[PDB]
């Protein structure tokens, strides 16, 4: 996981809210494979 | 040196700031872990992602549900409302009421669409993804996985019986990567004016020195059929973030001066400050796109 984070592995989100107003919350239709 | 201002766009460890070949120049804390992030503010033309002994395209949705993990590709999974893929027009609608964005060319509109998602863990809004747009179909493609590069049986496994292992895979340029162009969060909404994009006819890349622009001294030879497979080489040698000990800030192999008619990329690693008329030559950059030519005119 420390290898997996020093060649780019990110963060898991399952929803997302927007930077650029007005403020608009999105989600993933499901979950990303847990493998990653 | 009257070459100063043209030459600016050169001067990749400035106007880029980042890797190339791979770019994971910043980092962004979410919930206290600081993970990597492209981070160029240069468009990188040409480049794509190649997973190892594998069918599927990088640009297919990561594998989200009942998917293995070796089904899916890189990009944004299906979201509701639908964020990716977005083509060129659906950006312009949505972000049509945003003063900054909605007139963007559509490198930086891409970057910035794939920059406006914040993921739910990260309070504190660092955390932009990358984008891949294609100019072929018009589509930008927001990038759920930001890292580049994965090899060696100790992280990646190329057996394509195990299907939810993770998959190896390089970033590289290809015919087939043409019409790719590989955008990080920070991509400046004047990169047609700062960065490099096409390739020089009839020029070389040198040194200006009291008064006169001097060949480069050291170059690296390599044998190159065409100006694209140049591209390609100095591409793969140029400014690598791929394991702040693992940033290259820009620096690497990432200038070239190709000999047509002797078929050598001549590729070397400092920031060429003038440029030298030489029939012979075509001056490519690991960010130029691996075809476009200024004509000599």
């Amino acid at each position: 996981t420390q290898q997996a984070k020093d060649i780019g592995a990110g963060p898991v989100a399952s929803c997302f809210t927007t930077r650029m107003s007005p403020p608009q919350q999105i989600c993933l239709n499901s979950v990303v494979n847990t493998a990653l | 040196n009257p070459w100063t201002e043209y030459m600016a766009k050169y001067d990749i460890e400035e106007v880029h700031g980042s890797g190339i070949r791979v770019d994971l120049g910043e980092d962004a804390e979410v919930a206290g872990t600081q993970y990597r992030l492209p981070s160029g503010k240069c468009p990188v033309f040409g480049k794509g992602i190649i997973i190892e002994n594998s069918n599927t395209t990088f640009l297919t949705p990561v594998a989200t549900g009942n998917q293995y993990l070796k089904d899916g590709g890189f990009a944004f999974p299906p979201t509701e409302p639908l964020m990716s893929p977005m083509t060129l027009d659906e950006m312009r609608h949505f972000y049509k009421d945003n003063k900054y964005v909605k007139n963007l060319d559509e490198l930086t509109l891409c970057s910035r669409h794939a920059g406006n998602m914040i993921p739910d863990n990260d309070k504190n809004s660092n955390y932009k993804y990358p984008a891949v747009y294609d100019d072929k179909d018009k589509k930008c493609h927001i990038l759920y996985i930001a890292a580049q590069e994965n090899n060696g049986p100790r992280y990646c496994n190329k057996d394509e019986s195990k299907r939810n292992s993770m998959f190896c895979f390089r970033p590289a340029k290809d015919i087939s990567f043409q019409n790719y162009t590989y955008l990080s969060k920070n991509v400046v909404d004047n990169w047609e004016k700062v960065c490099p994009r096409k390739n020089l006819q009839n020029a070389k890349f040198g040194l200006w020195v009291d008064g006169n622009c001097e060949d480069i001294p050291h170059v690296n030879e390599f044998p190159a059929i065409d100006l694209f497979e140049c591209n390609k080489l100095v591409f793969e040698l140029s400014a690598s973030d791929q394991p702040d000990r693992y940033k290259s800030h820009g620096k690497g192999y990432n200038w070239g001066n190709y000999n047509t008619e002797t078929q050598k990329c001549e590729i070397f690693n400092v920031k060429p400050t003038c440029l030298i008329n030489n029939s012979s030559y075509i001056a490519t950059t690991a960010l130029s796109h691996p075809i476009e030519v200024e004509a000599a005119a």
